[PDB]
């Protein structure tokens, strides 16, 4: 496990700076670690990454806030700190404290020792207030919502744009009230690596052309949470941007 | 074969011994597959190369990122420090004469030094590699005219005082 924990004013005025910090314990220098970064997600919206930070000191914006974000990391107090410029209203959202992993080492289909990097643990995030006063991308559609009774067997689906038939996405649980969580990659074939820690034996993932899907199997009361689809662009460590879905809410009947 | 002893069988590599440790040395340009095998080393890693080594303890891999890429990566619960593979509890240990290894008694991931033939631990200096002390070698020399001895601060069998390693089979022979 690593600990994230978000710090920082929660209500900002328009046109001002935030300033969000995060604390992180159980890595020091690429211990099992590449990176930590920030990801927001407006009440009841889709998840959006705004940045990154290596470990060797290199940094990733989101490309179109780019202008407005900052982030600096100072390892002797174990802190990242992001600086956002400009808020808006619109920029009301819970801001999210990601580290950027690797997973652990596995041996594919071809039998070919991999890994690959993804958030792995989240922070539980931080409600930031604004008071009153992007082409050739890939694009992930999900349905906006499904429904399923205590014991049924579920699909959600994420669909990939054209031209992206070869990319992973990850699926990412968040339980209400709680932020994401990781739960499984999956490619054009099935589970690439291992499922996230908690992830019950109940979750499996199999693609197919532009087709990501996540079965939840004998639903029980927990499952009840948006389901969120991401995919990485970048080669290797390296995090060009970060696409995320429409995100779907699973309402557990009964 | 589990954890190196006086026992193993060196893949194209010999034993060597330290304060506090066996470990295996590859021959000429070899490198370090796993404990006990040594293999030779891809310059680049590529789709044709994964799984191979490429370093001590260190080998090709694929990224199933977006696109797909390959590197040189060190084996789980390693990292690389100096362009060399260490343990990631070894990550900060300064032994001096000596090299940090994990600590095979405590079952918790922990770095101790293991120290050049005639040192050991000093709990007086951080546990470091600066206190005078026997290690008497362990090694089983049984090879033709071959006894242990300390050569750069480890032990390691070679040729007995007046044999040298004959050129044509590398076996030890008298000087002439
Ligand atoms: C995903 O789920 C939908 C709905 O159940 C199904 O029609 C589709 O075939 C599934 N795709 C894959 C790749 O399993």
């Amino acid at each position: 496990q690593i600990t994230l924990k978000e710090s920082g004013p929660t209500l900002v005025k328009p046109t001002q700076t935030l300033t969000l910090t995060c604390t992180f314990s159980g890595s020091s220098l690429s211990t099992s670690g590449v990176g930590v970064g920030w990801i927001r997600q407006p009440p009841g919206k889709a998840l959006e990454w705004l940045a990154l930070i290596y470990w060797n000191d290199d940094k990733r914006y989101s490309p179109s806030l780019k202008r407005r974000l900052t982030i600096t990391k100072d390892t002797s107090k174990n802190q990242v700190v992001l600086t956002m410029t400009n808020m808006d209203p619109v920029d009301t959202a819970t801001y999210y404290c990601v580290h950027r992993g690797s997973a652990p080492y596995y041996y594919d289909s071809s039998g070919y020792y991999s890994t690959f990097y993804y958030f792995d643990y989240w922070g539980q995030g931080t409600l930031v207030t604004v008071s009153s006063g992007g082409g050739s991308q890939p694009v992930l559609t999900q349905p906006p919502s499904a429904s399923a009774s205590l014991g049924a067997s579920l699909s959600l689906t994420c669909t990939l744009s054209s031209g992206y038939n070869n990319y992973k996405v990850d699926w990412y649980q968040q339980r209400p009230g709680k932020g994401p969580r990781f739960v499984m990659r999956v490619g054009t074939g099935g589970i690439v690596g291992s499922k996230g820690d908690g992830i019950p034996d109940r979750f499996s993932v199999l693609g197919s052309g532009l087709n990501r899907n996540l079965t939840i199997k004998n639903i029980q009361e927990d499952d009840e949470s948006d389901y969120h689809c991401g995919a990485d662009h970048g080669s290797g460590s390296n995090l060009d941007y970060v696409v995320f879905g429409g995100g779907t809410k699973l309402t557990v009947l009964g | 074969t589990g954890k190196v002893t006086v026992d193993t069988v060196c893949k194209r590599g010999f034993l060597i011994q330290m304060s506090g440790h066996l470990e295996c040395k590859c021959e000429n340009d070899l490198v370090l597959v796993n404990e006990e095998t040594c293999e030779e080393k891809v310059l680049k890693c590529d789709e044709k190369t994964v799984n191979k080594p490429c370093g001590d303890f260190s080998k090709c891999i694929k990224i199933d990122g977006n696109p797909v890429s390959y590197a040189c990566k060190c084996n789980l619960g390693y990292d690389m420090v100096n362009n060399v593979c260490i343990p990631n509890e070894c990550k900060q240990v300064t032994c001096g004469n000596g090299k940090c290894i994990l600590d095979t008694s405590n079952p918790v991931k922990t770095g101790v030094c293991s120290c050049n033939i005639g040192k050991v631990p000093n709990v007086q200096d951080q546990n470091k590699c600066s206190k005078d002390g026997e290690t008497k070698c362990s090694l089983k020399c049984l090879k033709e005219q071959e006894t242990c001895k300390a050569v750069d601060g480890i032990y390691k069998c070679d040729c007995k005082d007046g044999f040298i390693i004959d050129q044509e089979s590398s076996i030890c022979t008298g000087t002439k």
